[PDB]
RNA sequence: AAUGU
RNA sequence: UUCCCGGGCCUUGUACACACCGCCCGUCACGCCAUGGGAGCGGGCUCUACCCGAAGUCGCCGGGAGCCUACGGGCAGGCGCCGAGGGUAGGGCCCGUGACUGGGAAGAAGUCGUAACAAGGUAGCUGUACCGGAAGGUGCGGCUGGA
RNA sequence: AGCUAGUUGGUGGGGUAAUGGCCCACCAAGGCGACGACGGGUAGCCGGUCUGAGAGGAUGGCCGGCCACAGGGGCACUGAGACACGGGCCCCACUCCUACGGGAGGCAGCAGUUAGGAAUCUUCCGCAAUGGGCGCAAGCCUGACGGAGCGACGCCGCUUGGAGGAAGAAGCCCUUCGGGGUGUAAACUCCUGAACCCGGGACGAAACCCCCGACGAGGGGACUGACGGUACCGGGGUAAUAGCGCCGGCCAACUCCGUGCCAGCAGCCGCGGUAAUACGGAGGGCGCGAGCGUUACCCGGAUUCACUGGGCGUAAAGGGCGUGUAGGCGGCCUGGGGCGUCCCAUGUGAAAGACCACGGCUCAACCGUGGGGGAGCGUGGGAUACGCUCAGGCUAGACGGUGGGAGAGGGUGGUGGAAUUCCCGGAGUAGCGGUGAAAUGCGCAGAUACCGGGAGGAACGCCGAUGGCGAAGGCAGCCACCUGGUCCACCCGUGACGCUGAGGCGCGAAAGCGUGGGGAGCAAACCGGAUUAGAUACCCGGGUAGUCCACGCCCUAAACGAUGCGCGCUAGGUCUCUGGGUCUCCUGGGGGCCGAAGCUAACGCGUUAAGCGCGCCGCCUGGGGAGUACGGCCGCAAGGC
């Protein structure tokens, strides 16, 4: 199910997305999927804000005492 | 309560509910698959858990988990149900025993195999 | 109306000693004396004497304690740390000689009533009789 | 004078 | 120095604690799970009444009827009570199932407000009654687990 | 929650081996049930077995004992015995033979098939032994049984090897590139010799029988072995299987890379978001070993149904309160009985099992022998402290008498003033009312404000609280009547007459409901005006039920001290209501506040206990779903239980 499926984009179109992707932290995300006139699976990509830092609450007393014990 | 009261009524003996009615309390139980799905977990975890609606011999149509990485279960395969909930996916209370009937062991697996169907890989 | 006479007595002793009272009274009962007679014999109480409160006959128990102590809370430790009724009117308790209790490994007594009179758990064990476990004291 | 993935 | 913004110190309330930019309630929309009701259908078990009733035991007869006799009788046979089972009808408890429907829980950044928690901005909660998209509001009375 | 008509009993029968409603006539109206009948669900019962410190809990597979059945169901025949597993009659279902009219059959015996299921074995060998049946006997039959077979299904034993052997090969893994680890592990040297080949080879078996003697006792002789040429013994003899679980915490065992809330783990908490000791592999480590893990089920942990051994002010948990039935519990002294209780003796407690001692297979697992416990229950004798019972006595509980007392305790009949509204009448003029500010509204049709009269309803200011009364709900002008409770004093009378209380009965704020009445003020619903984004609200102007009365319902609540009732025992202090006193002070009853001891998770409680005890009732065993549904009772309904 999860496969590194390859996409098809014009050479000049592909380089423009590489310029933006390598340079900055902007993602390319599947915006949607469908089938065009000809009847081919055609995916619509988007430009990403990225960011969205995932807050991770931390340090459980238990560990803290734990380390103190052993280290010293 | 007074000792007299205990003589009159007596203590209510426990009685516990079966975490798993795999009927006749048999160890495992065979059953067919009606729907082989992908479900999204509770609130902290994210993923696409591979569970499969199975219709056991004992008339129950229950949901069951499919362990390992990858499977070969079809919208109508013969499976053997084990028993073990999944604190993550709601009404899912039985694990599907990998390596029996249509449920294939795990390809490439090499560690805790006994519990994943896969036989001992010859060191070729 | 006072439901359990003995239980009352054993309890007065308790409460009483609990506040280092020199002595307290208890409604006179011939049976109760027999108990006290044993409490005395084993030196749990200095002793006791038959007396009168407005014509009504009582028993005066002269409590006993340990010596005063050092440190905060100088109160002396009791000789009667624990006194508890076993067989109550709501649930009488009986023991055959072979089932008579062993109180505090021995440093405690277990007064009971057998058809041979009111004896301790030894006096009783040594006599061959069991009966209605009255209470245990230690 | 309301609400806050 | 009332007011607006920021801040000391003490005290107070708190269902907050990544701490009020906090917490949190009910309907509504969608999807899924179990369950109640539901015109009724499909069963299982059991009960009662009556009709037909094998075998067989027992009870009569055993004669215009055969067979054995040591003619007292006996067997065959005839009849009857009882009777497994079947048939009809009506009840009972339980189970499955049903268009549709009531509420319930879960679901993920859905839609509407904001009732509660700090006088939560009208103290709150409560029995009851009425009312309203929804939380809820209001009357009467009660509690303090409020001033 | 009621059940019952052969139902319960009786007289006489029928029947059997025998009692009996087992069956039948007849007579009577009985029998059973909250100490749980009837009905429903589940289930073969015990010895034991697993677990457990134990008391308990769970279980009844193997082996022993009892019961029941033999395809579903009925019936008898025979017989010492059956209403008969491989006997019979009949109906039913099903399969099979047929010349279609009637025949044969029942594996829940052994072995085997198929179906069902996660899953459960050879169409075997032998009657040698043990046991059975028949027979004088030889002997026949015995899928009982003694064995072999298959399955790590379980327990015990056994092996894959033993002594050497490097600053430490290679490979692999990590590295602060020195080096660390796997690792004495291996290769390597010796060494022993599972297996396998060879040779010997069981005990189990000594009898029935025959002979002598009388076929008795005794003595002598003879045959017989399925397992098996197996166990075992002797000779020789090759180093000759290792897997599985786990390594974040509970829990013993850490590093590199891959992946990037994906893939996945998971028993709980929880890991996974680009250095993951938690996912996947590898290296390494830990545990265990022909096994290791998973799943299900029981006990444990869980004093988490608590007897041992729990609780109920705020955590779940006091019934809304009385009266009281059954029941449970009961003061002081004496005597009888001796039921509970205790003691001794004795019978029973089958075997096996468990415990212990000693032996048999090389150990053990197993197995043999002997020994000790064992509740319970029967019988016999004894004891009389406590419980019970009968009797005699007592007055310390309780109740009664005399005398005082306080009180918004209750029910009925009246009646007193202040206030609101309305009407009538004076007088009087431009506003009144209302809010945060307004407006709707009312007012020049003469309101608001002011004086007098009248009508009518409801509630009773000050006193008056921190007070009083009541079982609770609750009760407030005054007067009279009828009436309950409660306190004190004197210690006069009765003599344990007591405590509690499943059901039962009655009382039960407010709202609400039915008739009829009443209706001044207030006010859900409703209508306006504002506010606001909206305002089905808060604020303002109106306004109907209802709030009031009578009678009858409803039966709930933060019906709260969120604290059941009674009794006894544990410092004091201070205020207060009410009574007695040799009223400087002591004493009884009630209501508050602080605080000995003690209790409590803490807050707090504390002689008005949440302390220390006893009796009895009620109630709680995680949050939600739910005080919901179903059932039932109750209710007019709402709704209650």
């Amino acid at each position: 199910p999860r496969r590194k499926r390859k996409l098809l984009l014009h050479k000049h179109e592909l380089r423009r997305l590489l310029g933006k992707v390598e340079q900055k932290g902007l993602t390319l995300v599947p915006l949607k999927i469908y089938f065009n006139e000809r009847g081919y699976a055609k995916v619509l990509l988007g430009l990403a804000r990225g960011k969205k830092a995932y807050e991770k609450r931390r340090e459980d007393k238990k560990e803290a005492v734990r380390r103190a014990l052993e280290e010293l | 309560p007074t000792i007299n009261q205990l003589v009159r009524k007596g203590r209510e003996k426990v009685r516990k509910k079966s975490k798993v009615p795999a009927l006749k309390g048999a160890p495992f139980r065979r059953g067919v698959c009606t729907v082989v799905r992908t479900v999204t977990p509770k609130k902290p975890n994210s993923a696409l858990r591979k569970v499969a609606k199975v219709r056991l011999t004992s008339g129950y149509e229950v949901t069951a988990y499919i362990p390992g990485e990858g499977h070969n279960l079809q919208e109508h395969s013969v499976v053997l149900i084990r028993g073990g909930r999944v604190k993550d996916l709601p009404g899912v209370r039985y694990h599907i025993v990998r390596g029996v009937y249509d449920a294939a062991g795990v390809k490439d697996r090499k560690k805790s195999r006994s519990k994943y169907g896969t036989k001992k890989p010859k060191e070729a | 109306m006072l439901t359990d006479p003995i239980a009352d007595m054993l309890t007065r002793i308790r409460n009483a000693t609990r506040v280092y009272k020199e002595s307290t009274d208890v409604p006179a009962s011939r049976f109760k004396e027999e108990i006290l007679r044993i409490l005395a014999r084993e030196g749990f109480i200095k002793g006791y004497e038959r007396v009168d409160v407005d014509g009504k006959p009582y028993l005066r128990v002269y409590l006993k304690y340990g010596p005063r102590r050092q440190g905060p809370d100088p109160r002396p430790e009791q000789v009667i740390h624990h006194i508890r009724r076993i067989s109550k009117p709501g649930r009488r308790v009986y023991v055959g000689v072979k089932e008579i209790p062993r109180v505090r490994r021995g440093l405690g007594i277990a007064i009971l009533s057998t058809s041979k009179g009111v004896l301790t758990d030894r006096e009783a064990r040594k006599l061959g009789v069991g009966g209605e476990l009255i209470c245990e004291v230690w």
